[PDB]
């Protein structure tokens, strides 16, 4: 994560890592939304342009890790996938629209001290929180700049939401309601941004209402990283809230 | 090389 | 809602992480 802090032990306990089975490889980021399901960016699992077309057995995940320059035994876990679920209308052709996907674990991780599931937005919240100016927290182990740059500890960072017209223009990609964008503007005081390898990671907010963390977006994409005049886009988790259940109810 | 091209993360 | 989004080593221990106020502040600001 470009221009951002270093995490506090057990800060984003719903953090997940997406691994290529063999060869064991770091691919993307993810969020734990219960003891059986994991959210994520659709493109991590399916992106024909970089010839990417994974199936349950190509990957595995690690939950509750803080540092890679170590291995916290009895702390971190490593589940296996029992089935991936990419959004039907996911548009990898034009604009990575609906870029979202759920993954079922073969066996349900147990919530520990450092492993807890994040909450999903309810019409009520999303309507009130997801406003321009409010802030959310982006987490990942992605690049630390734009070009290697690989961190050893989970990078956090907090970015305000931008108005739709600014994003709608800051890019030449047609952005839908399944996406929003955050980051500081040109001349704002601070900077920060997600970057390659962050995709599919969470973007929580803390409800001033019930005082809980709610993943509102999923890192989807961006032009370069942190470049002034440019804002990172996220999947509007609530929008596709619907889909997310039709998938869990069923199994 | 001489721009800023949109791409997934 | 069950028990989601409440960080054990924080909201359960009445501990704020070193950054949240910034957010809790961007509602007023």
């Amino acid at each position: 994560i470009v221009e951002g802090s270093d995490a506090e032990i057990g800060m984003s306990p719903w953090q997940v890592m997406l691994f290529r089975k063999s060869p064991q490889e770091l691919l993307c980021g993810a969020s734990l939304i219960s003891d059986r399901w994991v959210l994520t960016a659709a493109h991590c699992l399916l992106y024909p342009p970089w010839d990417k077309n994974f199936t349950e057995n190509d990957l595995l995940v690690r939950i509750g890790k803080h540092s890679r320059t170590r291995y916290e035994r009895n702390i971190e876990k490593i589940s296996m996938l029992e089935k991936i679920y990419i959004h039907p209308r996911y548009n990898w052709r034009e604009n990575l629209d609906r870029n979202i996907a759920l993954m079922k674990l073969k066996k349900p991780v147990a919530f520990s001290d450092y492993i807890h599931p994040v909450c999903l937005p309810d019409r009520e919240t999303a309507a009130s929180l997801l406003q321009a100016g409010y802030k959310g927290r982006v987490t990942g182990w992605g690049n630390l700049k734009e070009t290697k740059g690989q961190p050893s500890v989970l990078q956090v960072v907090n970015l305000p939401i931008v108005e739709r017209p600014v994003c709608k223009d800051s890019t030449r990609i047609r952005i839908t309601d399944n996406m929003f964008c955050a980051g500081y503007k040109p001349d704002e005081g601070k900077r920060g941004d997600a970057c390659e390898g962050d995709s599919g990671g969470p973007f929580v907010m803390k409800s001033p209402f019930n005082n809980r963390w709610y993943q509102m977006g999923i890192v989807s994409w961006g032009e370069g990283c942190d470049r002034d005049g440019k804002y990172g886009f996220y999947t509007h988790v609530f929008r596709l809230k619907k889909w997310i259940q039709k998938v869990i109810d069923q199994f | 090389t001489p721009s800023i091209l949109p791409a997934p993360r | 809602e069950a028990d989601c989004g409440l960080r054990p080593l924080f909201e359960k221990k009445s501990l704020e992480d070193k950054t949240e106020r910034e957010l809790l502040e961007s509602y007023i600001d």
